[PDB]
């Protein structure tokens, strides 16, 4: 009966960094009282070894990403202990289904995307509203003539 | 004996005041036996200059495998411009069962220029609010003659 | 009285015009603190390796790593495009100094590397350029050519 509160952080400026950073807080409390358990995140096929701090209880993982793979929306973190980790990575090397296990617990980070710059240019999307103004008036033109 | 190379980088392309800061470390146990206990502290930020966004400084790990990596990142929040020394982290894990503690250093950054929010602002802020404002300037002395134009089309061209 | 160790962790196979990035490790076994100042990188002949063949940019470290405790440095070059295909012997050195200031200079890596050329195939992004601009021109070519309709009816 795992008791966790999570908590993450998504890279939101682009610009400044180099890559997308991902980290998942975590303080775990279980009720028989088992401590300085390793843990291990699985997220979109790839594991990661959860990092555990000094404090009792809390565990940290963190995973980046390129920006232009850092797609936005939800990402779900799958734990798993010892053994549900060994028969996570049984199965994976097996090419057995990986949904069959279930994790000790999720946690879902929604990403909302990096922010990268202005898609809209003067020298081209201005040039051709400048242009329609004045096809407008040749088109008037066209219409009259006729 | 485990023999562990851990690397400290920092995952920004510039330091900027205000702005999160990304610490990366990453552990690599290149020796034949798993890396026990290894524990990782970066007393190097104090609170009076960053500020922790996410992740936690101090870390632990029961057993590192051999040929395997550890990845810990760190957002921090400067506090104050200027430059900054990135100093390297403290590393201790034990080589062997029942060994004695070995105690290392990751990889140093070095001196690091942390960008004042204003200077970053004028370097790479955007300009709108004025975008908005010069093109109205400029709407009178490109405009009325254009509407002059029009009324030229407008009364006796048809 | 100093340990050193390398690690290739990105380019193990030392791919033409891609980045190279290994890891040094220097250990400190001795009783003196030992001042790291460079690290040091370059491409040999493989026949011959006083010849030098190219120099990658020194890596000033400046780093003073106490008795018995551990240093990790990190270092990153890109093979050049046209030198790929051939065998290159590499040579990185680590320069480190007593508080004396005598100095000691240890060669991590000293082996022949094999590089193996990429070839890039041609772009869709740049063609999506070129035809961006192509339909700017195009608006043009459109009113023309109803210009050119008019003067023919």
């Amino acid at each position: 009966e795992p008791q966790i509160t999570p908590s993450y952080y998504t890279t939101s400026d682009a610009v400044i960094s180099t890559e997308t950073v991902f980290i998942v807080e975590i303080s775990l409390t279980c009720k028989n009282r088992v401590q300085n358990m390793a843990l291990y995140a699985d997220v979109s096929g790839k594991q990661f070894p959860v990092t555990r701090g000094q404090d009792v209880g809390r565990y940290q993982v963190s995973w980046s990403l390129d920006h232009k793979s850092a797609h936005a929306g939800t990402y779900e973190v799958r734990f798993f202990d010892e053994e549900s980790y060994s028969l996570l990575r049984k199965a994976q090397r097996n090419n057995e289904d990986i949904s069959i296990i279930p994790p000790l617990f999720t946690v879902s980070v929604d990403h909302r995307g990096t922010w990268n710059g202005p898609w809209v240019s003067t020298e081209v999307l201005a040039a051709a509203i400048g242009l329609v103004i004045y096809y407008l008036a040749f088109s008037a033109k066209s219409h009259i003539q006729a | 004996g485990a023999r562990l190379l851990a690397s400290k980088s920092l995952l920004n392309r510039y330091a900027v005041e205000g702005r999160d800061l990304t610490l990366q470390y990453n552990i690599y146990n290149v020796g034949s036996s798993a890396a026990l206990d290894v524990e990782l502290s970066d007393d190097s930020f104090p609170p009076e200059d960053f500020g922790i966004v996410s992740g936690m400084l101090n870390v632990k790990w029961d057993r590192i495998a051999p040929a395997s990596n550890v990845s810990h990142t760190v957002v921090l929040r400067p506090l104050k411009a200027g430059y900054f020394n990135f100093t390297s982290a403290t590393v201790t894990y034990l080589a062997q069962e029942d060994g004695p503690v070995v105690i290392g250093f990751t990889s140093a950054p070095g001196q690091g220029g942390i960008l004042a929010q204003r200077e970053f602002d004028r370097r790479f802020s955007p300009h709108f609010l004025d975008w908005a404002a010069f093109g109205v300037m400029t709407l009178p002395s490109i405009g009325i003659p254009l509407l002059l134009w029009y009324s030229s089309k407008r009364k006796y061209d048809t | 009285s100093a340990d050193t160790t390398i690690l290739f962790v990105k380019g193990e196979d030392f791919p033409a015009n891609n980045i190279v990035k290994f890891l040094v490790g220097f250990t400190n076994k001795g009783t003196e603190d030992f001042i790291v100042e460079s690290l040091d990188a370059s491409f040999r002949y493989p026949q011959d390796y006083q010849f030098y063949i190219q120099n990658f940019t020194a890596l000033p470290l400046n780093t003073v790593v106490p008795p018995q405790r551990q240093a990790t440095f990190e270092y990153s070059f890109i093979p050049a495009e046209p030198m790929g295909g051939r065998p290159f012997g590499l040579v990185i050195n680590l320069n480190y100094k007593d508080l004396n200031g005598n100095v000691f200079q240890d060669a991590v890596f000293n082996q022949t590397v094999t590089i193996i050329e990429r070839e890039d195939g041609l772009d869709g992004e740049t063609i999506f350029m070129y035809m961006f601009l192509a339909g700017l021109g195009l608006l043009v070519v459109v009113g023309l050519h109803q210009l050119l309709e008019s003067r023919k009816r």
